[PDB]
């Protein structure tokens, strides 16, 4: 119950990896009615205490606000859409980092897009940005096959010769439950569904003659399914192969009883739910260092609130985030580069960011 | 002449362009030949185009009993496991614990059992 | 092991996307997503051709 009208192209809660115009097209074709107009938005706010890049002294506070706005309307089958993306609002004084981010930001742009639903859940679009006046073509194919669901998105621009692909699969993944046979009623018994799933996504961007210019990949795993699968494999294929003398050391069979318990009727050994693990990594960024987050989607805390603890090794940053329905209060802390030799790598710079969708605030 | 119970079994709007001799044997022969012809056409068209069941009771029984809580049942399990791995387990089977709870069903029997489960849960000339 | 395991993972995700997307558009899920009567014609459109009424009439006349 409580199924919201989410984007049919977006998969991941609390994470966005699509262009805003395609999210507006997917939200416009997600209407229950056969005609109507839709609107969508994103915003993010960064607050911190400003640290100067030269003398490492605190100068003030830097607040930045970035915005994405999309609007579309739908005819009998087509959609027309106008979007305003990547508008940056900057507050702060005497900061070279703010100016360097302003030079290297996503530019505030306005876009027209004329989208045709050429097949059911198969869409094609031609968009054309107005401020930079550049045209590009795009295609999207989404599909549902019982348990799993896939989405592929292609964006081709002949001006910069940029080819972008996005791809995602939500699938239950590996299964450990058995199809039982009832000896009394002469019928099979299939395992019931859980609703939890593993998400795999890839982004692949080519800019110019660099045929592998950028590639990012991400994997999101339910922890309970993985732990129960591992415990089932150990109990059914490994336990009979352990040599006998292993059990004669003290406390080891009891420890194996705590870690691997007995099997039951619903065929789960450990009742773990709501915990989830995110591993995301990009290849164009140097060093090949992962971004690892653990998340709890607790129902009792503010109505399905997600508490997230994250680490990135490239920026040496840790994060504590509270999220609910597109609202995200994330306090991240940065381990600075320590002094030249001996016990000087401490934690400074708390920074609070707020992500919001104001049209998702009405739910 | 064919009865009402037969008339709702075959797909409708079939026209009969010929007079058949009266009697039940001729009607049943014509329907039987019709079923044969439709199945032949379906299989020709299909050829011109381009799962381990386990037992609930035995799994519950073998999960209910525990070895390893003391050395006595552990040693009984070790002795049985040695002899059973020597003579009872066939090479294509992957585990002794897996085949002691496997319901050893043939391919056609498990296909028919899937079909009957699908019937109890919820073509052309099958009825 | 970067140059060996990187395109393996990339091609694994892309192949899983392609073989989920292709496996979501065949007979049974489409027939699951329509109502029963038009399912009864669409079954015949798949397994018997376009003019399935004429083919059943030829089988009946041969009988």
């Amino acid at each position: 119950m409580g199924a919201s009208q989410e984007s049919e192209l977006d998969f991941v809660p609390r994470l966005s990896f699509l262009p805003i115009e395609w999210r507006s097209i997917g939200s416009a074709f997600g209407l229950k009615d056969k005609s109507g107009a839709a609107a969508n938005g994103r915003a993010t706010f960064t607050v911190r205490q400003g640290v100067d890049a030269a003398e490492l002294t605190s100068t003030g506070r830097v607040i930045d606000g970035q915005a994405d706005v999309g609007a579309s309307l739908k005819l009998n089958t087509l959609a027309i859409g106008v979007s305003a993306s990547n508008i940056t609002f900057h507050s702060g004084l005497d900061d070279p980092t703010a100016a360097a981010a302003q030079r290297s930001s996503l530019i505030p742009s306005l876009k027209l897009t004329a989208a045709k639903q050429f097949k059911r859940d198969n869409y094609i679009a031609v968009s054309y940005d107005l401020k930079h006046q550049k045209p590009e073509l795009s295609a999207c194919w989404t599909g549902e096959a019982g348990a799993d669901r896939a989405t592929l998105l292609v964006n081709v621009d002949p001006v910069m010769r940029s080819v972008k692909l996005a791809a995602a699969v939500r699938t239950p993944g590996p299964e450990w439950r058995k199809v039982l046979y009832n000896d009394e009623t002469d019928l099979l018994e299939y395992p019931a569904d859980d609703g939890a799933r593993h998400t795999l996504y890839v982004q692949h961007e080519v800019r110019g003659r660099d045929l592998l210019h950028a590639t990012r990949l991400g994997c999101r795993l339910d922890l309970g399914r993985l732990v129960n699968y591992v415990v089932d494999f150990v109990d059914y294929r490994i336990e009979e192969n352990i040599p006998s003398f292993v059990w004669n050391v003290p406390l080891l069979p009891q420890l194996y009883s705590l870690l691997v318990p007995a099997d039951n009727d619903e065929q789960v050994r450990h009742r773990i739910t709501g915990w989830e693990l995110d591993v995301s990594h990009d290849f164009a960024r140097s060093g090949l260092l992962p971004v690892v987050a653990i998340s709890k989607t607790s129902k009792k805390l503010l109505g399905g609130g997600t508490l997230t603890a994250s680490y990135d090794a490239a920026a040496r940053e840790a994060g504590v985030s509270l999220s609910r329905k597109g609202v995200s209060v994330g306090a991240r802390v940065a381990r600075a580069e320590g002094a030249a030799g001996g016990l000087s790598a401490g934690w400074g710079r708390p920074s609070i960011h707020v992500a919001v969708e104001p049209l998702g605030l009405l739910q | 002449v064919l009865t009402n119970t037969q008339a709702t079994l075959l797909p409708t709007d079939l026209q009969t362009k010929r007079t058949i001799k009266p009697g039940l044997i001729y009607t049943n022969s014509a329907l039987r030949k019709f079923v044969r012809n439709v199945n032949t056409r379906l299989n020709l068209k299909l050829l011109n185009s381009k799962q381990f069941i386990y037992s609930k009771r035995w799994k519950s029984i073998f999960s209910k009993i525990q070895p390893l809580q003391n050395g006595t049942t552990r040693k009984s399990y070790q002795l049985f496991r040695n002899v059973a791995k020597q003579i009872l387990v066939t090479p294509d089977a992957k585990s002794l614990k897996l085949i002691t709870i496997n319901q050893k069903l043939s391919l056609k029997e498990r296909k028919l059992l899937e079909l009957r489960t699908q019937y109890n849960n919820n073509t052309l000339v099958r009825p | 092991a970067v140059k060996a395991a990187r395109p393996v993972l990339v091609g694994f995700v892309l192949h899983r996307v392609l073989k989920t997307l292709d496996r979501s558009r065949q007979l049974e899920y489409r027939l699951a997503r329509m109502g029963p009567e038009e399912a009864r014609e669409a079954y015949y459109e798949a397994v018997l051709g376009k003019d399935w009424k004429q083919q059943l009439q030829a089988d009946w006349d041969k009988a």
